[PDB]
């Protein structure tokens, strides 16, 4: 009952591989449901086409901003923004996809791959999935990162949607 | 802008 979505991402329009995540809707239910319908496309906009903007090697891969591309919006399945669903689940390694808000209770489409284990975050980030497959792509596209979130190319989630 | 810190 666990849905899996995927990501195909590209650098540069050069496909590079596949990345698959579960997403845990059976403890963060508005949450999940929202990356699902999203990563589908199950409403006309979601993430097809978009980017990371914001990738910084040993920490995360930020994406999820449709619309701006750049940090400042991007709109979820509930108009706009929502609520932290809760914090049970706890960033406790690469792989770990969490919601990338904007202070308490601004959870938009912006979301976060771990590439490192990063405690810091628990109890600030709402956690709701976790990479299957494919951490080795992320780690890939993640050498094309920087140090203030700058990417060294263009990334992109070419094509997207539900296995299970 | 939306993000966490290190």
């Amino acid at each position: 009952v666990n849905p899996t979505v995927f990501f195909d991402i590209a650098v540069d329009g050069e496909p590079l591989g596949r990345v698959s995540f579960e997403l845990f809707a059976d403890k963060v239910p508005k949450t999940a449901e929202n990356f699902r319908a999203l990563s589908t496309g199950e409403k006309g906009f979601g993430y097809k086409g978009s980017c990371f903007h914001r990738i910084i090697p040993g920490f995360m891969c930020q994406g999820g901003d449709f619309t701006r591309h750049n940090g400042t919006g991007g709109k979820s399945i509930y108009g706009e923004k929502f609520e932290d669903e809760n914090f049970i689940l706890k960033h406790t390694g690469p792989g770990i996809l969490s919601m990338a808000n904007a202070g308490p209770n601004t959870n938009g489409s912006q979301f976060f791959i771990c590439t490192a284990k990063t405690e810091w975050l628990d109890g600030k980030h709402v956690v709701f999935g976790k990479v299957k497959e494919g951490m080795n792509i992320v780690e890939a596209m993640e050498r094309f990162g920087s140090r203030n979130g700058k990417t060294s190319k263009k990334i992109t989630i070419a094509d997207c949607g539900q296995l299970e | 802008h939306a993000g966490p810190i290190a």
